[PDB]
């Protein structure tokens, strides 16, 4: 529902939030996308305490190379998973 | 009702038949044929319709039952002019509930 | 008055009346609430 | 072999059925291949064979599985081609046809595989047919035609036979999920349509398989779900669902026993977030079928607990003498009653027992009485009494107790609610025992429920009578025989206390409980937050229950009961009931402890603190403060008290900090919380008129430093200042409207006998932290008059919004607001106790203040018609439509006339803008498009904004315009006339009439008390047609008639009136018709018409205007995700 | 007394049934109890209540509500001495309920009290005065009389129901005195054979 | 800190509610999900107009060729959805 427009609502929020915090424009470096993701998600989520996947992350959403994310990329993938979790939490655990 | 079958559902049915005599303006009821004390007396020229009050308790409530005993005509002959001599009993459609 | 009257006349025109409210005998029978059960305890005597 | 050729042959015939939608369509072809498979295959034939039997698996030959040949035998499959033609080519339409094949062929079925589904047939090839046979073609049958099961009462006793042994079969394992799935929709299906007391016995059993919360349970919630809120009405209302009748005390018996179940079930079990989601509907549905003042015949203080039938053990303590000759005792009595029960079937004594002979060889004397017999009906008497010995019931006697029946009586002896209770315990233990020999039974058959074994208590009372009797008569024989029998009962203890026993009132204890529990652990969450971080949260089972259950179900329960706990025992506002006083004691409670909860802590809460918020909210509506105030424990009071000092703390902390991590968290609280719920609390104060009884002493207090605060704050300037501006005005305007201290009005505050100095004594008040003199309560307030001219002043200087933004968004609110709750309480209002002496008004409000405020609000909005943003406009305007009620005439001319007369003349610009426009084309028209769309946005924007104030001025004079001429009202009809003409004219105009009354959230029937009819301007044109109308002749009526089939031809303004004006002797004849004549009549009867219809010109112009708008209101009433 | 036939109904003569158009009358309230008035069927029954049956689509007035197969809360109670006035529209199928001059409306906010009726039987002027209650019904056979038919009405262009009638409009109430029938063949319980 | 989740989980509560009371109590069926939308968006959706044009959306949307819209899927594309609003918000102009 409307609730529903408001989630979309807090990701773009929350996206701009930290697009802007380093100033990058709209599209998140790897600075900005790390303390982005600490901030979301902390728990389930590792970046400082993954550094290496911080890395790899950075690679695999920016296949383009750019080293910057935008909205597309990170919605599509984290909205896949971080809804899956608990999809399999119910199906199994 | 006797008082023994009283407070116990009854196998039996009811009957009581009222009878009335037109020319000495008198009634009378008979409970199952045994004569009853109750009796009435009217003045002349008064009309009187069959009546029954009752409060439901089974899905059979009550009948009117237009019958003859001996020497004694039916109701349908004192109701219709034109049966005043006829003993057979009748109920023409006129007659209802 | 008239009795169980439904219509009366007013000044624009006739009023309709519904059905009045009629006393009863019984409503003469003064009945109080029975008191004879009710034993005083002391502590309500030394008041009364 | 034989079988499977037919069973296929009638599978091919019934797939070659033709389709529905053909069938309906009338196809002739289909019809008639319909009525060939009709007469191949005769109905009864079907019914016949969906009939025969099919041959069981059987425990028999020494445990063995008698399990018959799948190949060689007849096979469900068999039946499912039968049922297949059966459906498509035959249907089912008749409910008497419906209700004889389900118990003739299929009942026997299912009732065969619920038996099967015990453990050792569970995996036999039978069984599993069975599972396929029914899933696949029985009941999704059932399904579709469920709605046929309405009014059905003549086979009550199938129907509910049906719905158990379908619920016996969901719940039966071995199951592919998809015939689960298919079991329950039919289940739900059935319960959808088929009518509420029919489901008592279904509910009896769910009252006891539910509250485990198992896996198996969770359809069960959907079920009491979807049910309890299709037929609230049957539950709660006391009149009961229409056509439904009432439910009964048994049934809200068995809804309380769920409900309670359910809720310490749920509150025990660890989190689970399907459960939890699943069970809050479930839990707000019954509490909302459950009536608020509901009070059980039964209470068990003790609340005692697939099923136990083990029976309480009794022979493992000895029987006393004394118990023992109470045995004989009542062996005699319940022989000499038997004897009775004989005499009154007639019986007699005899040689032996014969139906026919009526004799009875144990028809004996007691002397003479079989030691056998004397064993066995003594030994049930010992049973119960060594029964009372291990429950620790202790028998005294105070004294001994005292062929031919001699029955001691029992009826004149009656037991008290202890020995009542004491029966209801013995007949539990006797059903216990019932209930274990049962359990025999059914492990030697190797499966299923007896009906009977559902608890006791849950048993219908009738049904529990069946045990009641002999419990009961053993007690009575006890109490005669002298036996006094006491345990020391709780519920003695409790004693009756009806109002302790509503169920609300045993809701919100818990409600209670669970606060407390809420600030526990709140406490710990504060302080592991604010130092030693961790993730253990032990009370986090309770914090999730709290959030996900308590809170949804605080809103939906006082949502929907909202009433009955504001309605007085004097007055009942609602349908019927009013809560106690106690009651309401525990709803304030719960409100301050809940706001204590949330103070400064919404961080913590987070996304659940709008959930809070919202409780706040409701808990805030149906919260009855004056009857507390006026008596209540002095606890609750201060806590209310308490809540308003504190608010009145928070407030001023704004107000300093604002004018410049706590400080932050503060004002964030203020902000979601503080502000809003305490604008609700003064709303519903002000509604319900409780503001005199609430607001004394401190209360007052508070609310002056409240007051003043947010007064002073508004008159600091800063951007985040006009930032909170609107929500402080709101709360301000409430406030006025509660406040009932004529704050405004100090010179004549001695006069209120509601005023804290009046009713606190001047050695009072001192002690108290009150100014002397009420002028210092706070002199930043100004007083009305100084109020009244200067915003007079500025209103004629006409400055800006920005100019003075402290003024409109505060301090108009806050006046509008207090001139109608003080107009009655002053003078030149209605005196209701004019005969009476009357003291002095306090207040000095006379309703041309009003209407001075009233035009000055107009000359604001006038002089800043046509800026860019005025979004407080919207708001100012809902705050001034109150006042608008008592508006004197004269101001429609002074104020209003030219007000609207200058929006008319920026309509006709912009329109000669947007014809210009649409004469340019291409680029130059996509120029200057997005240009005139918003001149149009902001002309509907103070468009809007004027209205409501017209609209309600009119309701009040449209009876005085209409009842006599007024040539400045048929002036502004005309003027709203082609202002609509107008907005029909131009499509963008009322697309962006739409565009602003959906984007800026107007509530547009709100000021009329979103679609075209709700549009404000077709409204506006509505309520003022008449008065055109009138004005007008009604011999005229036919010329209107033409002229508005001018207008559907499209002709000029100036050409429609050429046309009248050639036509001008085709006026109507009041001889033609006689309508014409009383028309007449009254038209003349009104005065001042002799001059009226004097010139032709007139008659053309009134009659054109008069066709413009009908013909347009004609029109108007009758006319990229996918990408 | 019992509640079935504690109320005395007051409706015009069947002859008067209105197929069509728009009507208007007024029924001004003596007393502020229990009254009830609006527009029945010709074959209202007497001994059921106004408004709980689909016979009736009337007005109560001392709570506020509208009555038809049921009640629904709607309006306000009125005071002594005002006057209701009721409107049916048979060309747009509608019932209009207006106090004191003003157009009551229910709690959606719908000005038409009812709405999508069966033309049928027709309509016809009728109230239900509870015991101890006095109202006055004007079905406007003097145009003049009628106090709020010019503020709202007449505009729009309803009539009074009897503005042509030059005789009064015949009455027919229900009498309370009991009398014997014959059974109906139809009736739910009771059957004769 | 966890408003992601916050968003994740009104999206599970929502997505799930809509499929149980219409068919399979978890997945996404067409008529779940045209009801679904129905509930979700009003006033942007184009769908509306067509229920087989739902239908084959959920073809499309069900290249696993099952008939059952995926939660991973459906959030995949409401994601898409988020980033034609973000383009709804950039061409307001
Ligand atoms: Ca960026
Ligand atoms: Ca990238
Ligand atoms: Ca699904
Ligand atoms: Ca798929």
């Amino acid at each position: 529902g409307s609730e529903l427009e408001s989630a979309m609502e807090t990701l773009i929020n929350v996206f701009h939030a930290h697009s802007g915090k380093e100033g990058d424009k709209y599209k998140l470096s790897k600075k900005e996308l790390k303390d982005l993701l600490q901030t979301e998600l902390s728990g389930f989520l590792d970046v400082q305490k993954d550094a290496d996947a911080v890395d790899k992350v950075m690679k695999e959403l920016d296949e383009n190379g750019d080293g910057e994310v935008d909205f597309k990329e990170y919605v599509v993938l984290v909205a896949a998973l971080t809804v899956a979790c608990n999809n399999f939490f119910w199906e199994t655990s | 009702v006797s008082p023994g079958q009283q407070g116990r559902i009854s196998h039996t049915d009811l009957v009581i038949g009222c009878l009335v005599d037109l020319a000495t303006g008198l009634m009378t009821f008979t409970a199952n044929g045994k004569e009853s004390n109750t009796f009435f007396q009217v003045e002349p020229n008064t009309k009187l319709f069959p009546a029954v009050f009752v409060l439901p308790t089974h899905q059979n409530v009550v009948q009117f039952e237009l019958g003859k005993q001996k020497n004694i005509m039916p109701l349908s002959a004192a109701m219709f002019l034109s049966e005043r001599k006829n003993p057979a009993p009748q109920c023409p459609p006129r007659l209802e509930v | 008055q008239p009795i169980k009257e439904y219509r009366r006349e007013g000044p624009r025109g006739p009023h309709l009346v519904g059905p009045s409210r009629c006393l009863s005998h019984l409503d003469f029978v003064p009945c109080p609430v029975d008191t004879i059960q009710i034993v005083l305890p002391p502590h309500l005597e030394r008041i009364r | 072999a034989i079988m499977s050729f037919y069973a296929a042959l009638i599978d091919l015939l019934g797939r070659c059925a033709p389709e529905t939608h053909l069938i309906q369509a009338g196809k002739g072809e289909a019809l008639r291949i319909r009525a060939i498979l009709r007469s191949l295959v005769p109905l009864d034939d079907l019914v016949g064979i969906i009939s025969l039997p099919l041959q069981i698996p059987t425990l028999g030959k020494d445990g063995a599985l008698v399990q018959p040949k799948m190949s060689a035998s007849f096979v469900p499959d068999h039946k499912a081609s039968m049922v297949l033609f059966l459906d498509r080519v035959y249907g089912i339409e008749n409910q008497d046809f419906l209700l004889h094949v389900l118990d003739v062929g299929f009942l026997p079925d299912m009732r065969a595989a619920a038996s099967l589904d015990t453990a050792t047939f569970s995996t036999t090839e039978m069984a599993l047919a069975l599972n396929r046979y029914l899933c696949l073609a029985v009941l999704p049958l059932i399904t579709k035609c469920a709605p046929l099961f309405a009014g059905t009462e003549h086979r009550a006793i199938m129907v509910d036979s049906m719905l158990h042994t379908v619920y016996r079969l969901s719940r039966g394992r071995s199951l592919t999920k998809a015939q689960r799935d298919v079991i329950e929709d039919c289940l739900m299906a059935l319960c959808r349509y088929i009518r509420p007391s029919m489901l008592q016995h279904l509910l009896r059993r769910l009252v006891f398989d539910v509250p485990i919360l198992n896996e198996f349970a969770k359809m069960p919630l959907k079920l009491l779900t979807n049910h309890y809120e299709r037929c609230w009405k049957y539950y709660c209302l006391p009149t009961g669902w229409a056509n439904f009748g009432v439910t009964s005390e048994e049934e809200l018996h068995l809804t309380r026993k769920l409900f309670w179940g359910i809720f310490d079930s749920l509150a025990h079990k660890k989190y689970d977030q399907e459960l939890y989601r699943i069970a809050m509907p479930c839990l707000c549905a019954i509490a909302g079928a459950l009536p608020p003042d509901y009070v059980d015949a039964s209470y068990s203080s003790k609340t005692e607990k697939n099923f136990d039938p083990r029976p309480v053990e009794t022979l493992n303590v000895i029987i006393p003498e004394k118990l023992d000759s109470f045995i004989n005792k009542f062996a005699e009595y319940t022989h000499e009653k038997w004897a009775f029960d004989k005499i009154q079937n007639n019986w007699s004594y005899g040689e032996n027992i014969d139906e026919e002979l009526k004799t009875h060889p144990m028809l004996r004397p007691y002397k003479t009485f079989s030691e056998k017999d004397k064993e066995i009906y003594r030994w049930p008497i010992k049973e119960s009494l060594k029964a009372m010995i291990a429950w620790e019931w202790t028998v005294e006697k105070a004294r001994e107790g005292e062929y031919n029946p001699q029955p001691p009586d029992l009826s004149v002896v009656t037991l008290s609610r202890e020995l009542q209770a004491m029966a209801e315990q013995l007949a539990e233990n006797y059903h216990n025992t019932w209930g274990r020999k049962k359990k025999q039974e059914l492990e030697a058959k190797g499966g299923g429920s007896h009906p009977l074994l559902v608890p006791y208590d849950t048993l219908t009372a009738k049904e529990k009578a069946r045990d009641r009797e002999k419990a009961q008569e053993l007690l009575k024989f006890l109490q005669m025989n002298g036996y006094a029998v006491t345990r020391g009962l709780k519920d003695m203890e409790l004693d009756t206390s009806s109002i302790e026993k509503r169920f609300a009132f045993g809701f919100l204890q818990q409600l209670l409980r669970w606060m407390d529990i809420s600030q526990e652990f709140i406490a710990h969450l504060e302080a592991v937050v604010s130092s030693g971080r961790v993730e253990k949260s032990p009370h986090e089972q309770e914090i999730k229950f709290f959030a996900k259950i308590l809170l949804p179900l605080i809103n939906q329960y006082f949502t929907n009961h909202c009433l009955y706990f504001l309605s007085t025992p004097a007055k009942v506002l609602g349908s019927g009931g009013h809560a106690s006083n106690k009651e309401k004691e525990m709803i304030t409670s719960l409100f301050c402890k809940l706001a204590a909860l949330v103070r400064h802590r919404v961080s913590l809460f987070g996304t659940d603190a709008p959930a809070v918020v919202n409780c706040l909210h409701i808990l805030a509506r149906s919260l009855d403060a004056r009857t507390v105030m006026k008596s209540g424990p002095e606890i609750v009071k201060a806590g209310l008290r308490s809540f308003f000092e504190s608010a009145s703390e928070d407030i001023e902390k704004m107000v300093e900090n604002l004018r410049l991590k706590g400080v932050g968290q503060n004002l964030t609280y203020t902000t979601v919380a503080l502000l809003p719920v305490l604008t609700t609390l003064f709303q519903h104060i002000a509604q319900h008129q409780f503001g005199d009884d609430v607001i004394l002493d401190d209360v007052q207090v508070s609310c002056y430093r409240t007051l003043c605060s947010i007064y002073s704050l508004g008159t600091t300037r800063n951007p985040y200042v006009e930032k909170l501006r609107p929500a402080l005005g709101e709360c301000l305007a409430r406030l006025a409207a509660a406040m009932p201290v004529a704050f405004l009005e100090p010179e004549l505050n001695e006069y209120n006998a509601c005023s804290v100095y009046t009713t606190k004594s001047p050695r009072e008040r001192a002690i108290l932290g009150l100014p002397n003199s009420v002028e210092e309560m706070c002199p930043d307030i100004p007083v009305l008059e100084r109020l009244m001219a200067e915003i007079g002043g500025l209103a004629e200087s006409g400055a800006r919004y920005t100019e003075m933004p402290h003024v409109i968004e505060i301090t108009l609110p806050m006046l509008c607001s207090y001139l109608p709750r003080w107009w009655e309480r002053g003078p030149e209002a209605p005196p209701p106790a004019l005969p009476a002496g009357a003291p002095p008004p306090c207040t000095a409000v006379t309703s041309d203040h009003l209407n001075s405020l009233l035009g000055n609000i107009l000359r604001i909005i006038v002089n800043n018609l046509g800026i860019d943003e005025a979004s407080w406009m919207k708001r100012l305007a809902v705050f001034a439509q109150p006042i608008v009620s008592r508006a004197r005439p004269e101001l429609l001319r002074s104020h209003f006339i030219p007000t609207i007369g200058r929006l008319r003349k920026r309509a006709g610009k912009v329109v000669a803008e947007e014809e210009q426009l649409r004469l340019e084309a291409k680029a130059e028209a996509e120029e200057g498009e997005l240009l005139v769309r918003d001149e149009f946005s902001v002309l509907c924007r103070d468009l809007y904004a004027l209205y409501p104030l017209l609209i309600r001025y009119v309701d009040n004079n449209r009876a005085h315009w209409l009842t006599e001429p007024n040539p400045n009202a048929e002036e502004l009809f005309r003027m709203v006339g082609e202002i609509f003409i107008y907005w029909s004219k131009s499509h963008n105009f009322k697309r962006e009439e739409q565009n602003f009354v959906v984007q800026n959230e107007i509530n547009n029937m709100s000021f009329l008390t979103y679609s075209v009819q709700t549009s404000l301007i077709v409204a506006t044109l509505k309520k003022m047609l008449p008065i055109g109308l009138n004005m007008c002749a009604p011999t005229d009526q036919d010329l209107i008639v033409l002229a508005k089939a001018r207008y559907a031809l499209k002709d000029t303004d100036e050409e429609v009136r050429e046309f009248l004006q050639n036509n001008l002797n085709l006026q109507g004849k009041v001889e033609g018709s006689p309508s014409l004549r009383w028309q007449m009549a009254l038209y003349r009867g009104v005065p001042g018409r002799e001059e009226d219809a004097d010139d032709p010109e007139k008659i053309v112009r009134r009659v054109q205007e008069v066709s413009a708008v009908l013909y347009h209101l004609d029109q108007t009433e009758h006319p990229r995700r996918r990408a | 007394q019992s509640r079935g036939d504690r109320a005395r109904i007051f409706r015009a003569e069947k002859s008067y049934a209105v197929q069509s158009g728009r009507w208007y009358f007024e029924f001004e309230a003596v007393t502020t109890g229990e009254m009830r008035v609006g527009w029945a069927r010709p074959e209202l029954r007497p001994d059921v209540e106004l408004g709980a049956d689909d016979l009736a689509y009337v007005f109560n007035g001392h709570r506020g509500q509208r009555w038809h197969l049921g009640s629904e809360p709607f309006g306000r109670p009125w005071q002594s001495g005002d006057v209701v006035g009721c409107m049916i529209d048979l060309t747009e199928n509608t019932i209009i309920f207006t106090l004191n001059g003003e157009v009551l409306m229910s709690d959606s906010g719908s000005e038409t009290a009812f709405r999508d009726i069966e033309i049928g039987d027709g309509f016809l002027p009728v109230c239900s005065l509870g015991p101890g209650q006095v109202g006055h019904l004007n079905l406007g056979q003097d145009v003049s009389s009628l106090r709020f038919f010019a503020i709202c009405g007449l505009q729009e262009g309803f009539e009074p129901f009897a503005i042509n009638m030059q005789r009064p409009v015949t009455t027919w109430f229900s009498k309370s005195l009991p009398q014997f029938e014959p059974v109906p063949l139809e009736h739910p319980h009771y059957e004769v054979a």
